[PDB]
């Protein structure tokens, strides 16, 4: 059939999102390493401890960034964890047919 | 330590002048492993007198012996060091027991090498060992 | 050593590209101890 694959938004995130899919499949575990991989070559950190963990502040190339709630809940690491998330579920989704 | 410490005590006061005599083995890494636990019984030995009266120490650096594999014996033998058998060793090594070596070793610590080619760091041993 | 896998581990996955600094002191026989000391 004709679908719609829609992506939602803010406020989605939390701690520990998809680490159930990053458990089952193998193609998604790929693209959880490629991500990580890159991000921590490029950016300065390491987008799977941001997700699996929510740490108080971490230090990115060369500032630091700071939110009391969490880290993981401001904005340039909610997108990349949107990012990530939405990339490996397809990818998993994709290699299941 | 404590064997030759034992070994040097128990013919001491029958048998003066009657002196022990000890051959230690050094097995890049590895030898350098050897030489650090080389350089505790040699530095005791030049420390405590008590040792000088009954023990005569002698070091031998091991090369490569092909027992205890076929891969590594043909990559040394391309690498062009010069391997050993196990009674090949064991004659070049116990032919350091003999009296002129233990009269030699009465006054120093004798330090020989027997290694055919490995003193030489060309090759490392992780790198034979993702090779094998 | 323990100490400083110790250190090394405490800030690791928060803090990359972060590297601990160990400072050695090394004090004839006993630079020869202090030497042994040190090639571990």
């Amino acid at each position: 059939p004709k679908t719609v694959y829609a992506f939602p938004g803010q406020g989605i995130q939390h701690k520990g999102m998809g680490m159930e899919v990053r458990a089952r499949s193998k193609a998604a575990r790929k693209v959880w390493d490629t991500a990580d991989k890159f991000t921590r070559d490029t950016l300065g950190f390491s987008v799977l401890h941001v997700v699996r963990d929510n740490p108080t502040s971490i230090i990115a190339s060369g500032v630091h960034y700071h939110h009391p709630d969490g880290v993981l809940y401001l904005t340039q690491f909610t997108q990349v964890a949107m990012a990530t998330v939405a990339a490996a579920q397809v990818a998993e989704m994709r290699e299941q047919g | 330590q404590r064997l030759i410490g034992g070994l040097s005590t128990i013919g001491a006061e029958r048998d003066i002048a009657s002196r022990l005599h000890v051959v230690l083995p050094g097995s890049d890494g590895a030898y350098g492993e050897a030489k650090s636990a080389l350089d505790a019984v040699v530095s005791r030995w030049h420390a405590e007198s008590s040792w000088a009266a009954r023990v005569s120490l002698a070091h031998a650096l091991i090369g490569w012996t092909r027992g205890t594999n076929d891969a590594i014996v043909a990559a040394v033998e391309e690498a062009g060091v010069t391997t050993y058998s196990t009674d090949e060793m064991a004659a070049l090594l116990l032919d350091l027991c003999d009296a002129e070596s233990k009269v030699a070793a009465a006054r120093s610590p004798i330090k020989a090498d027997l290694t055919g080619g490995l003193a030489e760091a060309n090759l490392d041993m992780a790198e034979l060992a993702a090779k094998a």
